[PDB]
RNA sequence: UGUACAACGGGGUAUUGUAAGCAGUAGAGUAGCGUUACGAUCUGCUGAGAUUAAGCCUUUGUUGUCUGAUUUGU
RNA sequence: GCGUUGGAUUGUUCACCCACUAAUAGGGAACGGCUGGGUUUAGACCGUCGUGAGACAGGUUAGUUUUACCCUACUGAUGAAUGUUACCGCAAUAGUAAUUGAACUUAGUACGAGAGGAACAGUUCAUUCGGAUAAUUGGUUUUUGCGGCUGUCUGAUCAGGCAUUGCCGCGAAGCUACCAUCCGCUGGAUUAUGGCUGAACGCCUCUAAGUCAGAAUCCAUGCUAGAACGCGGUGAUUUC
RNA sequence: GUGAACAGCCUCUAGUUGAUAGAAUAAUGUAGAUAAGGGAAGUCGGCAAAAUAGAUCCGUAACUUCGGGAUAAGGAUUGGC
């Protein structure tokens, strides 16, 4: 979803030209990440070996 | 149907595309034809454009209305410190054109030219050519073999030189490196000259002299995105024309159902490679001359530098080339000065220039005085002097 | 640069210079010629009613009288008092032809000055009597 | 080739500088700057504008009559070229300029004598008229000296 | 560069386009000259032919003698108010634009010229220099 | 008028070019060569004065690095079938 | 960790046009008793004062700064 | 190949005059975007016709249509990947540009009863176009840099606010002007044509075989870009 | 307060400081200005802009229903003390 987006030099890390800084989306995803970390800690999993093995976003009503 | 009134088209179709140049240093696309009878000589030189000033010239031009009279002319000053020879490249001829066969470098390179190979100099370990320099040990085998290869196979010999940018007032510390073709004796003689001149400097008066015609090769001043009116010289549309008057009214009215490549469009102006020819050298000034801005008519002991220095550039402390008129590029830009590609047959190429006066007033305003001593002599004693 | 000064001091709208007016007022013959002008159909007032100090034609003698009873005319008359400031003054200020400037100044002080003053006085009384 | 003097402000006019206006009586007016040219077009008085040499000479800010100021004048009767005369002239010009600068410095010093006396009298009157601020100054200096001591 | 002109002419800033009115500096009876064409002018779309100092124009007399009016005559520009550069090193201009009536060979109709005459025009035209009392 | 590419004008230009213009070019070239030799000699003298205080077959490969790189490049071209001259 | 970089400061180079404060015997006159009071303005200290890179030049001064993040192998 | 103009005129111009100029050639890509004539609907008046509603042989005047952010084309600008990264280059292909007049000398010579009157070679400027450039001149000013003016407000001085950049003068820097300055070339192959040798055809013939020159023509030299899937030379190549 | 003035501009009492923000300053726009020399050569057409402007004094034609035209036109001036 990138038609008519400005270009930036910070996209060269991922080999693109179009990149942005969506603060609201980042905050929501950060909250979910913190919650997942808390759930793993309650389960007793090693926090240094955790990786995001599944993430899925679809459209709400 | 046909256009009612004829007019020449706007713009030159041979300078297309009007895009930004690939490098800030303009490429030399052609060198003078090599004559094997002549002694070895360089075909070009590198300088930095400092600014412009004014001269008075005593003209000797038979048949002219200004014969035996004075003329006021504009000149451009190019700061030209000696370049340093650091390499040699051999070129062979193939059915696909000229191909570089091998390159030989000098044993020791300075940090000025080492910085050209780095994007982040302050963080690097500065390892460039550190293993290449080890090939000069124990009689320099390998170096000798590559020089012999150039002698045996090359048809063109170029010498790699770099500018001494530390001598200029420029804030940039990275030097400029370029190939200059050697025109002179045999291929072996060119190779011997380059090898004996490794790590040595060449001054501008050992390439050019006074009253010579040269060519200026440089990238023009950039201007960014520009409309058609100033990009191509089109006429403005009448006042309050709908959708703008700084346009072309009709970009197409005929069958091809396309926009032609020959129609003026808005886009980049400036920052193009340009080669202008036949600029006469008015002075080859030495940097150690205390009065390189003085003439036989003007006895004022002064240098070429105007009061307050050249605007946005600074003082001239090295050898300089004063050519008449203007050259492409702006102040502090690197420029390449090339020998003429042909024997010019105009009398202006044979004229001898005698300068009567060189302007050294301040370029930072309406400069009225040539020297600070003259300014103090005119004004007198100020309040802070007593 | 600004529009008022541009459209007042355009070259095509230039006025006569103060040194020229001083030369006109210095000699009695010039004053007589400027007072007795030939009838010109292109001039205001048929070339009559001419103020020499301001170098200006009036449509009527009453207009000339009102002009004489005014501060603009007084301003010009005050301007026309001293040395006319030719190029020799600026040359002397720079230090050039100082003796020539001094000779001109003493000539103005001795001979040209009082004659011009007497001519101005005679012109003033003539205008007061006739107007 | 010749250095001209500005009609308005007497500044030197070098070749290719300023602008010239020719009047109907063949009088040339050379101006070193657009500033002087526009002042002339507005018909301002250079003897009333303070930044001009004409005003300075008229008001006595710098000396105007001297022996060193009579060596330069327009030469309407040329002389035959003589190499030794040219060399003598070239040395004499430097000597004359040095002497003129010395005399200008002396003139300015004579003009500005008395300033020290006036400034001293003003300072003395101010010190006499401000007793309370001096007491504040003494208190501040004493506190600073006590701080330095301890 | 015109018939009767002596030698080549170097470029001068153009001051008088077609439609301009200049003063008449000779004594033939004309008061002003109205420019209708410029001799030797170039061809370019939308560009007005313009005269400079020393150029020959075709002019009609607007103010002057009735016998002198209602005809087209050659004229030479001797003064212009647009500043132009002399190669000796100064830009200069006159108070007014002024010209003199001449024939196609460059010979003056009058016998004298009043007011200053530009050096360029006087050196270009020998008859102007012969009839000029003030040359710059 | 005669164009820049007019044959007779170019012939007259060549006749002129063979004379004084070429002679002046040759004299300038000789002077510049002499100045270049003088500059080299002066640099040699300065280097000697500075040091006063202090005191062939072209066959085969160029080097082992070149041999390894070129052999690997040709092997890669043969394996990937992207050679210009060899099937 | 240096012909290091920066923020200030200094010196040039320019633009404008003579700062604030004090004083005078200069000031058309008028009022009270030659003096004083008011007084546009004039004169002196004063080419003074102000600005000067933000895309000007230069720098023996003062005060600081030098550091994090990501990726890349035949 | 390269140019082919500036204007007057609508009681009509399906054109005609004046001038400049080297010259003011003809035409196609429509006639198989702004803008005036014109398909201009509702208002109105005059004329002709009609018994009338009305229509016209007609004449005059006034009268809202308003994309683009889509695809493509065009102009410029980035960019993944083939070990990485950096520097110096080559040139397939594409584009291409210069133009006209005058002047000195040749010369008052050739030619010519006279009146008149050239050119090549050697030199100097300018028209149109193109590419740059800002030393100088001019223009521009939110440098709100300096100064001044009106009205009001901060008690006065000083120092300042507001007046939709208040107004006036100068004004560096930058930008910019045929309103400023500079620069814009030389090798092969040809056309028309003029020839050589020479048959056809025991004469002859520039043509048939062969061959010499020759146009602002062509292809190059030179100039611009550089294949993002064309290429070469060279430097360095990681200690957790 | 200025001013003829409930005009325009500035201020006291009282009342607001609301209208998505931040960063840069390409082209083209919308709104507003300045420009050498010439002065309608532009254009179907002076469209649009520019120029004029308050007040005091002098002066003011044809025509006319005698009431007007008329601020006709054209000129001189304006601060402070
Ligand atoms: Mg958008
Ligand atoms: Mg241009
Ligand atoms: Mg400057
Ligand atoms: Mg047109
Ligand atoms: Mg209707
Ligand atoms: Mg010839
Ligand atoms: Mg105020
Ligand atoms: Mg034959
Ligand atoms: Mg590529
Ligand atoms: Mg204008
Ligand atoms: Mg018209
Ligand atoms: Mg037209
Ligand atoms: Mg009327
Ligand atoms: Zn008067
Ligand atoms: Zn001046």
């Amino acid at each position: 979803f990138n038609s008519s987006i400005g270009r930036t030099a910070q996209g060269k890390e991922f080999g693109v030209t179009k990149a942005r800084w969506p603060a609201k989306s980042v905050k929501f995803v950060q909250g979910l990440l913190q919650n997942a970390a808390a759930n793993a800690e309650a389960k007793g999993l090693d926090a240094t070996k955790l990786y995001v093995s599944h993430i899925q976003v679809n459209q709400a009503p | 149907s046909h256009r009612k009134y004829e007019a020449p088209r706007h713009g030159h179709l041979g300078f297309l595309p009007r895009k930004r140049a690939a490098s800030i240093r303009a490429r030399v696309k052609a060198f003078p034809k090599d004559d094997r009878s002549k002694p070895v000589a360089l075909t070009s030189f590198l300088g930095y454009k400092a600014g412009m000033t004014t001269i008075v010239r005593d003209l000797d031009r038979p048949g002219s209305k200004f014969h035996k009279r004075e003329v006021v002319e504009a000149v451009t000053v190019v700061d030209t410190p000696p370049v340093v020879v650091v390499g040699v490249v051999g070129y062979v001829e193939t059915p696909r054109g000229l191909r570089s066969l091998t390159t030989v470098w000098a044993e020791h390179l300075s940090d000025e030219v080492k910085r050209r190979f780095y994007k982040n100099w302050y963080k690097s370990k500065k390892k460039a050519f550190t293993k290449y320099s080890a090939k000069y040990a124990q009689d320099g085998a390998g170096i000798e073999r590559e020089l012999a290869r150039i002698k045996k196979y090359a048809s063109v010999v170029r010498v790699l030189v770099h500018t001494q940018i530390r001598k200029t007032p420029l804030a940039q510390k990275k030097a400029h490196l370029a190939e200059i073709q050697l025109n002179g004796g045999s291929i072996s003689e060119k190779v011997d000259w380059a090898r004996e001149h490794f790590e040595k400097t060449v001054a501008v008066d050992s390439v050019f002299e006074q009253n010579e015609m040269i060519d200026a090769i440089a990238v023009t001043k950039g201007h960014g995105f520009e409309g058609v009116t100033h990009r191509w010289g089109t006429k403005k549309l009448p006042r309050k024309t709908h959708r703008g008057l700084r346009k072309v009214a009709c970009i197409g009215a005929w069958h091809p159902a396309h926009v032609m490549w020959s129609v003026a469009r808005a886009g980049q102006r400036g920052y193009h490679s340009r080669t202008s020819i036949n600029h006469k050298i008015y002075r080859v000034g030495k940097g150690d001359d205390e009065a390189n801005g003085a003439t036989s008519f003007d006895r004022t002991k002064k240098t070429i530098t105007p009061m307050g220095g050249f605007v946005h550039y600074g003082e001239i402390k090295n050898d300089f080339i004063m050519v008449k008129g203007c050259i492409p590029g702006n102040r502090k830009r690197i420029v390449t000065l090339r020998k003429s590609l042909y024997t010019n047959t105009s009398r202006k190429a044979l004229e001898e220039v005698s300068l009567k006066w060189i302007d050294t007033a301040s370029k930072f305003g309406k400069g009225r005085f040539q020297t600070p001593a003259e300014k103090h002599a005119f004004m007198g004693t100020l309040k802070k002097d007593l | 640069m600004g529009r008022y000064s541009v459209k007042r001091y355009k070259t095509k709208r230039r006025t006569r210079d103060l040194d020229l007016i001083y030369n006109d007022l210095s000699t009695k013959e010039s004053v007589q010629k400027l007072l007795n002008q030939p009838l010109d159909e292109t001039k205001p007032g048929l070339g009559q009613h001419y103020c020499i100090h301001c170098a200006k034609y009036m449509e009527t003698a009453i207009a000339l009288k009102t002009h004489l009873k005014g501060k603009v005319h007084k301003r010009r008359v005050k301007e026309l008092r001293g040395v006319p400031y030719t190029q020799e003054v600026s040359d002397a200020a720079a230090g050039y032809n100082l003796n020539k400037f001094l000779n001109r100044v003493q000539e103005i002080t001795q001979s040209v000055g009082p004659e011009k003053e007497s001519n101005e006085a005679l012109l003033k009384e003539h205008l007061d009597s006739t107007l | 080739m010749r250095i001209y003097q500005c009609h308005f402000c007497s500044s030197p006019c070098y070749p290719g500088h300023g602008i010239m206006f020719v009047r109907n009586d063949a009088k040339e007016f050379r101006f070193c700057r657009s500033k002087c040219h526009k002042a002339f077009k507005q018909r301002r008085n250079p003897r009333k504008l303070k930044w001009t040499k004409a005003f300075r000479k008229a008001a006595g800010k710098e000396l105007a009559v001297d022996s060193t100021l009579t060596f330069a004048q327009r030469r309407n009767v040329p002389v035959r070229y003589n190499r030794e005369l040219v060399a003598t002239t070239l040395k004499a010009m430097a000597r004359i300029e040095e002497i003129r600068q010395k005399r200008e410095r002396a003139f300015y010093k004579n003009r500005m004598r008395g300033n020290k006396e006036k400034d001293f009298l003003r300072d003395k009157k101010l010190v006499e008229s401000n007793p309370e601020l001096l007491r504040i100054r003494e208190v501040e200096i004493a506190r600073k000296l006590a701080k330095e001591q301890e | 560069s015109g018939n009767g002109a002596q030698g080549t002419k170097f470029r001068i800033s153009l001051g008088l386009p077609v439609g301009a009115i200049m003063n008449c500096a000779d004594n033939s009876g004309a008061r002003n000259l109205y420019i209708i064409a410029v001799k030797g002018s170039g061809s370019r779309l939308n560009r007005l032919p313009a005269a400079s100092l020393g150029d020959m124009v075709m002019a009609t007399v607007k103010k002057g003698k009735p016998e002198l009016r209602k005809k087209v005559m050659p004229a030479i520009v001797v003064r212009q108010a647009k500043s132009w550069r002399r190669r000796d090193g100064v830009f200069l201009y006159f108070e007014d634009n002024a010209g003199v009536i001449a024939n196609p060979k460059g010979e003056m109709k009058g016998s004298a010229i009043t007011g200053p005459v530009g050096k360029e025009c006087a050196d270009l035209w020998p008859r102007v220099a012969s009839n000029s009392g003030v040359v710059v | 008028a005669k164009s820049l590419r007019a044959s007779s004008h170019l012939n007259a230009k060549s006749v002129k070019r063979r004379g004084v213009f070429q002679k002046a070019v040759d004299a300038r070239e000789q002077r510049i060569s002499d100045k270049l030799k003088e500059d080299l000699l002066k640099q040699k003298l300065e280097d000697l004065k500075k040091k006063e205080e202090q005191g062939i077959s072209t066959s085969g490969w160029r080097d082992g690095r070149h041999h390894t790189y070129k052999k690997a490049k040709l092997m890669k071209q043969s394996k990937k079938k992207t050679s210009f001259t060899r099937f």
